[PDB]
RNA sequence: CCAACUUCUUAGAGGGACAAGUGGCGUUCAGCCACCCGAGAUUGAGCAAUAACAGGUCUGUGAUGCCCUUAGAUGUCCGGGGCUGCACGCGCGCUACACUGACUGGCUCAGCGUGUGCCUACCCUACGCCGGCAGGCGCGGGUAACCCGUUGAACCCCAUUCGUGAUGGGGAUCGGGGAUUGCAAUUAUUCCCCAUGAACGAGGAAUUCCCAGUAAGUGCGGGUCAUAAGCUUGCGUUGAUUAAG
């Protein structure tokens, strides 16, 4: 799923968390929330996900918000 | 857009006034008393009645409140 | 034959349903009618008429149903008798919309005043247990240029999803000696039985709060070993 | 119509064993439905239906698009009178069932 | 009159020849899953078919 | 015999083919058969839409009409004499259930 | 049983967030603003009151009143034409005016959804072999989380060629040939090839749409459809700027 850019900042979330889900289960929580550290404060959206998505078109314009253009004469 | 509605505020008053002593100032337990104790149709208006509930439970143990 | 897809049976049974429906409208209209209810089989299927008036959709030994279940059998295609009516009375005889929607149907056409007859029906809705209906004349009164009248008697809802099974609807007509009437009721349910009369599923405006219990022995203490 | 007489009486055969027949209001089909053995087309079975409510013999409602018809009990007395069939042979419009 | 000719015009495809299901127009019909009605028509049974709303 | 059969069950509405699965799932493991749950294919949603008006005039509506059709699905060993209380156990009008044919 | 599982795929029940926590503001009243924690501290839409309009629809309706017509019929059918006619004006919309691009070749990642008919007879098509191309041929699945389909979508990514030129930008116009749909392609139904290469160099007064997965670029699937999208209706992608008298 997904196109070239929605994936590459796919794996990027998923191998930024897998090594942390592999660090509260194999390694102690001391040194999970060291390398947390790192990552949240460096722009945190790494191993939080990205909530937003497609908000869908209406019925009256050619997308979500656009409209056709309307004339009075 | 926070402003709570009537029929919230008017069904905040006929449980704290008759359930003052079965409560607490605690949101996610009075959540779990407003479902025990009165018919609430749907969760979204189970746990904002239970909000300003609780809203009146840090409040009407200081001041003259209708209470 | 051979066989079509399950996107087109739903279809087929639905827009089979709405044809009956149609037809025992026009058929029944006399009846108190108030609709279907279909079960399909791999056996004789069960249609019913929920007819107020029963007796009318019977003759000696039940001449309108045996043709009403032939006329269903050769436009539909039916086996050899996989199909029956069963006629049914229905419980709360003006309180499903479509009852009296038929009974000012045939009221009006033998010449009453419209504020008369409505004043009748509209005093026999809210009679009967309910808890809100209002009523709409609409057509060709009093003058060339048509008006429409109104008569809310009661409490009724407008707007959300629940104004779909505490309310019902009904739309009809009324051929009168010049154009066409209008006729629009509706009619909004009780919740009392939880059960048969009214729906289910509480109004979601209101909170139906309780007592507490009687408050016994607050006092010094007590015990028993048993 | 113009009434081919051994077609008339196929389709008053079929509303004489049974009170019911259900022609369908698209005369440009060449094969009436529930006959669909004896070379009927449906202006037949539509024009001689018509004949019948003039007199009144007949009575009809109109489904969506289907055309039905039920029989008024002096339609079954004259139905004897052209069909030569005594008051023992009846159709199934005055009970056969339970 | 004179069936070598009469309805010759060959009703097969095309919207001169589907019709709509409930009393015979033409126009705006709706063939989707084979249901076979007209725009308008299709309205007042909406419900009677199933097809609720989003509500 | 000794068959493999499937039964499938499929409607518009969801709360009446929610007990219709549980109800064959407790009618076989009363029997105590052996039965595997109820699997999830998913909702396929239909979404007709219309101009909403009958004429031309208006400030350029739609309405979009849809139905959901649920659908579930349920394999059994058991031999097909006892498909008739599979069939009759319960009568539902708004459900459409079928059998798989059992020839293994 | 010649393996264990639900994390993604999928639904179902349920949990979840309320402006409760924290400070500040405020009659310490409704509340407002800052952060704490959190996936989320306003997700998008549907039903929408009273009372109206001489708004629209009698050319959907076997809904209908009135009026007209009723056989040298406005009823009905077949045949050809017509709504497509062009000195001109106006309205939604599609392409372009390039180098942030056009070519050529690599390279690559989506979601919604529809699919063979009671009547109605024409469906999506993978594969194989013929053809520069539309297409033709046999052979098979699919009434469908089964087959098409791990839907190898476009933009874009990258390597070459092209260089400020009315240019290989741009494709109107038009001649000739070639294939399928069909009872019939001419007034060109569409598609393909070769050739022809017009304005157009960022647009006057004026005016429209829009504020975050937003505009906008970009393809895709429905609807209509025998053949058909410059439309509309949905989806994905890349993603920002600012009266008790
Ligand atoms: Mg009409
Ligand atoms: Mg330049």
């Amino acid at each position: 799923g997904g196109g070239h850019v929605a994936q590459i900042y796919a794996i990027r979330q998923s191998i930024s968390k897998a090594l942390v889900a592999y660090y509260q289960k194999y390694v102690d929580e001391a040194s999970k929330k060291e390398i947390k550290d790192i990552l949240i404060q460096y722009d945190r959206t790494l191993l939080v996900a990205d909530p937003r998505r497609c908000e869908s078109k209406k019925f009256g314009g050619p997308g979500a918000r656009a409209r056709y253009q309307k004339s009075y004469r | 857009g926070r402003v709570r509605t009537k029929t919230v505020k008017k069904a905040a008053r006929v449980i704290i006034e008759k359930y003052y002593t079965r409560l607490g100032n605690d949101f996610h337990t009075n959540k779990r008393v407003c479902e025990e104790i009165a018919i609430i149709p749907s969760k979204k208006l189970r746990n904002k009645i239970a909000g300003y509930v609780t809203h009146l439970m840090k409040r009407i143990q200081r001041g003259p409140v209708r209470g | 034959a051979v066989q079509i897809s399950k996107k087109r049976k739903f279809v087929a049974d639905g827009i089979f349903k709405a044809e009956l429906n149609e037809f025992l409208t026009r058929e029944l209209a006399e009846d108190g009618y108030s609709g279907v209810e279909v079960r399909v089989t791999p056996t004789r299927t069960e249609i019913i008429i929920l007819a107020t008036r029963t007796q009318n959709v019977l003759g000696e030994k039940g001449r309108r149903i045996r043709e009403l279940t032939a006329v269903v059998q050769k436009r539909f295609g039916f086996p050899e008798g996989s199909v029956e009516l069963y006629a049914e009375k229905v419980a709360t005889r003006g309180l499903c919309a479509i009852a009296q929607a038929e009974s000012l149907r045939y009221k009006l056409l033998g010449g009453l005043a419209v504020r008369r007859a409505c004043y009748g029906v509209l005093r026999f809705i809210m009679e009967s247990g309910a808890k809100g209906c209002e009523v709409v004349v609409s057509g060709k009164l009093r003058g060339q240029r048509a008006k429409s009248m109104k008569f809310v008697d009661g409490l009724m809802i407008h707007s959300g999803d629940p104004v779909n099974y505490y309310v019902d609807t009904a739309v009809r007509h009324v051929l009168l000696r010049q154009g066409v009437l209008g006729i629009k009721v509706k009619i909004m349910l009780p919740w009392d039985p939880t059960g048969k009369i009214g729906p289910k599923k509480p109004l979601p405006d209101h909170v139906s709060i309780v007592e507490p219990k009687d408050e016994i022995l607050p006092t010094t203490p007590i015990s028993e070993q048993k | 119509m113009l009434m081919p007489k051994k077609n008339r009486i196929a389709i008053y055969e079929l509303l004489f064993k049974e009170g019911v027949m259900v022609a369908k209001k698209d005369v440009h089909m060449p094969k009436h439905p529930e006959l669909a053995d004896k070379n009927v087309p449906n202006l037949h079975v539509m024009k001689a239906m018509q004949s019948l409510k003039s007199r009144g013999y007949v009575k009809e409602q109109f489904a969506w698009r289907h055309f039905y018809w039920y029989l008024t009990n002096e339609g079954i007395q004259y139905l004897r009178d052209y069909l030569h069939l005594p008051p023992e042979i009846v159709p199934a419009t005055l009970r056969r069932s339970r | 009159g004179h069936q070598q000719l009469y309805w010759s015009h060959p009703r097969k495809f095309g919207q001169g020849s589907r019709s709509c299901r409930v009393c015979s127009n033409r126009h705006g019909l709706i063939r989707k899953y084979g249901l076979n009605m007209c725009r308008q028509c299709f309205r007042q049974y909406a419900k009677d078919i199933g097809f609720i709303k989003l509500d | 015999a000794i068959h493999r059969i499937r039964i499938t069950l499929t409607s518009r509405n969801v709360k009446s083919l929610e007990k219709v699965c549980a109800d064959l799932i407790r009618g076989a493991k009363e029997k105590n058969l052996k039965v595997k749950g109820p699997v999830r294919m998913p909702t396929k949603t239909l979404r007709i839409t219309t101009r909403k008006t009958p004429c031309g005039e208006g400030s350029k509506t739609w309405d979009r009409f849809q139905m959901r059709i649920h659908k579930r699905l349920i394999d059994l060993h058991s031999p097909s004499e006892i498909v008739k209380q599979i069939t009759s156990i319960s009568i539902e009008p708004g459900v459409e259930v079928e059998v798989t044919i059992a020839d293994a």
